[PDB]
């Protein structure tokens, strides 16, 4: 075993759920930032945290839920600060396609590991 | 095994609801009022589904909690009650 940043492991699941999805009719539009400040990306990051939850119970799916769960679990493995940042619900909505590219933009920024 | 069709939807604080279809397992959708937004978490979808034990059928609740506004909270200062 090596050492690799649990973040890694979040995209992984961004791509399976996003796999999953793919089949289901998911219409929710979810709060998302799409160009999140590194002065605020603990804000940013805990929205998409919450807004994921929404797409898990609106898709009333073991698998998506599993994966969804497992995403939750190492994120907050690898969380717990921040000022001048907007809530969530000041975010635009949108559709969940635009809403797990932009979680794995900031996923990504975690990555540095930051 | 008859045309089972749901009553109308309970009110949810906040939001109102314009459904297109009462039909068994129809999916609708709360909406929040004006100056009100979901809260980040909370989902407005509800569902028609079948207490298939008495062949009636209901909405499910929706964890939807709609909160004021935090544009206006902040831009537009209010009391409450």
């Amino acid at each position: 075993a090596m050492a690799i940043s649990n973040w890694v492991n979040v995209i992984s699941d961004l791509k399976k759920i996003e796999d999953l999805i793919q089949s289901m009719h998911i219409d929710a539009t979810l709060y998302t930032e799409s160009d999140v400040h590194p002065s605020c990306k603990v804000t940013a990051m805990k929205c998409f945290l919450l807004e994921l939850q929404v797409i898990s119970l609106e898709s009333g799916d073991a698998s998506i839920h599993d994966t969804v769960e497992n995403l939750i679990i190492l994120a907050n493995n690898s969380l717990s600060t921040e000022s001048g940042c907007k809530e969530c619900e000041e975010l635009e909505e949108k559709n969940i396609k635009e809403f797990l590219q932009s979680f794995v933009h900031i996923v990504q920024m975690f990555i540095n590991t930051s | 095994a008859i045309s089972i069709t749901c009553p109308p939807p309970m009110s949810v604080e906040h939001a109102d609801i314009w459904v297109k279809s009462y039909s068994l397992y129809s999916r609708e959708r709360y909406i929040c009022n004006s100056g009100f937004k979901r809260k980040a978490g909370t989902s407005s979808l509800t569902e028609c589904v079948l207490n298939k034990a008495t062949n009636v059928a209901h909405w499910t609740t929706p964890s939807l909690k709609c909160i004021r506004d935090p544009a206006l909270v902040h831009q537009r200062p209010a009391p409450p009650s």
